[PDB]
């Protein structure tokens, strides 16, 4: 019926890929704290004090792997529902 | 069925689950500290009080601390050596996986007993899984023994004292106040060895039960 | 630091064993030879590839080049 | 401390990024209009199916406009030579890229307009080619906004 | 000699030699498995796109080169532009660098880059896992990567070419044509070997023998090759590769 | 110390990397469009079939963009003449290799579409030659990298 699977299967594959890679990025940014070899960018300019700031902000940056993936968590669920509509 | 509960296989299994879920649970959240004093020729620059912190899985190369250089009021970072995260991380992580398998086996033994006795096929997979798990437990225990021994040689105050460069000169009476406490490490490895032996026993019992 | 004799020994022994013991365990049939040929060629090419890769890294002539902030970071991240 | 002629290169960029870009548009809307002249007769109702190249030309003109304005907005009397060279390079690059994109859009538009006139189903496919020409426009803009700050 | 059994495996290997990336290997393998698993459905279906038909004809090659792309990317250590770091780097620990007369130079380093000369005497270590990961952020990675690719490509090409040329002798003996083998393939192979196997032995010799401490005075291989090609014999400016070179 | 002229040359290199290469791509696309017209009326089913040349032109553009970004990040106030001329050489070489490859692909694409318009079996053949065009661009790009180190 509405939003036939012919123009949405690519959407499902893209959503699956997005959720898996975003979970991977979040996990390797939080647990491993995104060692600088796998990550150049950070969020500060004055880091002359000590290591607490770097790991704290790395956790804050990894936390942002939330709604990112969560966004798809849903979009995939919606696209599957549209696929079901026959 | 109370019969399977009174059967020694189930009681052995739940006991070994309790032992494992105590051992790895205690091992995987450790933390601790040791206290040292640095004193030099000039009593103004002496640091009467210095601390260093360690924890699980005993990545001792990550550990360090700053101490005065005792020249013109300087200071330098001394890096405590020793990479022992390998054996401890391997043991704890695959023991966590073994605990997931332990809950799976308990569910199989409690709710899926009918499938357990259907063609006696589930016992074979349980036996193979338990055999692999006993093997990894043995090598993990050996590696953890070696690693914690390396921790023992890495906790000697004389070694860290000899590492820091300035202590060669006269007047640098770098002494130790409170050594680290090794009770937790050998208690945990004792629990590791105990559940290893008990799981070997469970491995013999399941082998006898399959037939 | 990583020793050199051990990795060479394990890889050479393993892939030589695979190449040698493939065809004889492979069941006989109408298409045994073709699968044998892919096995042998795969083993030889892959082994030569990895040997080139590892022997490139043996005996470096110039060390890497790194930035200041990277040094201040790796100082405390590990090692 | 710095010579006055340092201004030279800078504002020449602030001119060129505009100038050449406009030339491109003057080819995109013109030759396409010549094609639509032939299209109008056989099927006068496909003017909406042939208004694409002119909007493309306007888009590239807007691109030239925005780079020229942004570069001009960073003008000062004591500008360093380095900044002056940066602005000149950015402006010239975007201008000539816009010129090339305008040429391509004009030629393909003139072809595809009458191609669609004779053959309706060409129309959708025609759009495809135009998009790729438009991509070149984007690319020019990118370099300028990479050369405005760094 | 039908060249199918050779090509069927040397084509994914070569594609992998030019497709050194692992995540894209996974993507291509997923594509190939998607196409393959619907064999019965698609073959019993009406399709119109010709690209789909040629891709469905080449599903076998696509799958094999995806599977090889995975491995070659893994040894490349370049998965989606990053390096899969198993954390076995053994390059720089602080008190070792301070032992080599280097302390608090990052202050002036806040604006410069500070290459480190190698061999302070406490570092080294190859990596079993392919290519050591630290290169992925080194600002001079390009030089070593390009040297490695140069030597890689030349060596593989020479060996593959030898494999190609060595087969004609089989057919020559098979067709029973003595004049085309005794005075035929023999000069060809001796010529090719004497010209290029020399380059192979020399390049391995330079790789294995010249240690880091002899960085200065180390030779250039191409200069040697050109020198022997032109027969010029300068007495100074480049040292002989090994005793008895002349 | 260094002269003030030094910053000029290097910046100019970047401009080339976004002029010349781009221009080649432009020509290619335009020519291909003409081919599609001559093929659209008689063999209408193969319009999308001929998506292959136009993308194979746009790739040249992509290459230019790559090198441009690189030479926008290695630029600093204190540049010696050595670095400036290295960068100018890289930019010139990549721009011209892009231009030559663009001309080749354009002509070959016209010939390819026209040939396939009367002979399906020619399809694969044209693709082969097209590869030999695109690769030429890569050769230019190669030295660019070699000139970011030495």
């Amino acid at each position: 019926l509405c939003c036939g699977p012919k123009l949405a299967a690519c959407g499902i594959v893209l959503s699956a890929w997005g959720v898996i890679m975003l979970i991977m990025l979040g996990i390797f940014f939080n647990v491993h704290s995104a060692v600088l070899i796998e990550d150049v960018p950070f969020t500060e300019k004055d880091f002359e004090n000590g290591p607490q700031n770097i790991y704290n902000l790395y956790e804050q940056v990894s936390y942002n792997c939330f709604i990112a993936a969560g966004l798809y968590l849903l979009l995939g669920g919606f696209s599957f529902c549209q696929v079901r509509l026959n | 069925q109370f019969r399977v509960v009174k059967e020694p296989l189930g009681f052995v299994k739940v006991l070994q689950w309790v032992f494992a879920i105590f051992a790895f649970a205690t091992c995987g959240s450790y933390t601790g500290e040791l206290r040292l004093s640095v004193e030099c020729a000039n009593k103004t620059e002496s640091a009467l009080n210095i601390e260093v912190e360690f924890e699980y899985p005993f990545r001792l190369h990550q550990v360090y601390f700053d101490a005065p250089s005792c020249v013109k009021g300087g200071t330098t970072k001394i890096f405590l050596v020793g990479d022992y995260s390998s054996s401890a991380e391997f043991f704890v992580t695959v023991a966590v996986f073994a605990f997931l398998y332990s809950m799976g086996a308990l569910a199989t033994y409690i709710f899926l007993q009918n499938k357990y006795r259907e063609n006696n096929k589930g016992p074979m997979m349980d036996f193979l899984a338990t055999a692999v798990f006993a093997f990894m437990w043995l090598v993990s225990s050996s590696a953890w023994a070696k690693g914690l021994s390396d921790v023992k040689m890495a906790t000697d105050p004389e070694n860290i004292i000899k590492e820091m460069p300035m202590c060669r000169q006269t007047g640098n009476t770098c002494k130790e106040l409170r050594d680290p406490v090794t009770s937790g490490l050998n208690t945990s490895v004792v629990f590791g060895f105990l559940n290893l032996v008990l799981w070997v026993g469970n491995l013999w019992f399941v082998f006898k039960e399959t037939g | 630091a990583h020793s050199f004799a051990l990795p060479v020994i394990i890889f050479t022994t393993f892939w030589g064993l695979i190449g040698i013991a493939g065809p004889w365990f492979v069941p006989k049939g109408p298409n045994r030879g073709v699968i044998i040929t892919m096995l042998v060629a795969t083993a030889v090419c892959c082994y030569l590839f990895w040997l080139i890769a590892i022997l490139a890294q043996l005996n470096p002539l110039f060390g890497p080049q790194l930035k200041n902030e990277t040094i201040w970071y790796v100082r405390f991240l590990w090692e | 401390n710095n010579p006055e002629y340092s201004s030279f290169f800078g504002v020449m960029g602030a001119s060129s990024a505009m100038v050449f870009s406009a030339m491109g548009a003057a080819y995109g809307t013109a030759k396409s209009g010549t094609g639509i002249a032939a299209m109008s007769v056989m099927r006068p109702e496909l003017i909406m199916k042939s208004i694409i190249p002119v909007v493309m030309a306007g888009i590239i003109a807007i691109y030239g406009l925005v780079v020229a304005v942004l570069i001009a907005n960073s003008l000062t009397d004591g500008i360093t030579l380095y900044r002056s060279f940066l602005q000149l390079g950015a402006g010239l690059s975007v201008g000539l890229s816009g010129l090339a994109a305008g040429f391509a859009i004009g030629i393909v538009g003139d072809a595809g307009v009458r191609g669609t006139a004779q053959q309706p189903r060409l129309f959708v496919g025609m759009i495809l080619i135009l998009i790729f020409a438009e991509v070149l426009g984007l690319y020019g803009l990118i370099v300028a906004l990479i050369l405005s700050t760094k | 000699i039908n060249p199918a059994p050779y090509t069927v495996i040397t084509f994914p290997f070569l594609f992998a030699v030019m497709f050194g990336d692992f995540g894209h290997g996974i993507l291509m393998t997923l594509f190939a498995v998607w196409m393959v698993l619907r064999e019965s459905r698609i073959l019993s279906q009406k399709h119109e796109n010709e690209m789909f038909s040629m891709v469905f004809s080449g599903r076998y090659i696509i799958l094999l080169m995806g599977l090889f792309s995975i491995y070659t990317g893994l040894i490349y250590n370049d998965c989606f532009s990053k390096s899969l770091n198993i954390f076995g780097s053994s390059w720089s620990v602080r008190p070792m660098f301070t032992q080599g007369n280097w302390t608090e130079e990052t202050l002036l380093g806040s604006s410069v880059l500070q290459l480190n000369p190698a061999i302070p005497g406490v570092f080294g270590g190859p990596y079993p896992f392919g290519i050591d990961p630290i290169w992925n952020i080194a600002t001079n990675k390009l030089t070593f990567l390009n040297s490695f690719k140069m030597k890689m490509s030349v060596i593989l090409g020479i060996i593959h070419m030898l494999f190609g040329v060595s087969l004609s002798l089989f057919n020559h003996i098979y067709f029973k044509k003595p004049l085309n083998i005794y005075f035929g393939f023999i000069p060809e192979i001796i010529f090719m070997s004497s010209l290029f196997g020399y380059l192979v032995i020399l390049i391995f010799y330079k790789w294995t023998a010249y240690d880091a401490h002899s960085s200065r005075n180390a030779p250039s291989l191409l200069i040697h090759f050109i020198n022997m090609f032109l027969f010029s014999y300068p007495e100074s400016g480049n040292a002989m590769l090994y005793s008895g070179q002349k």
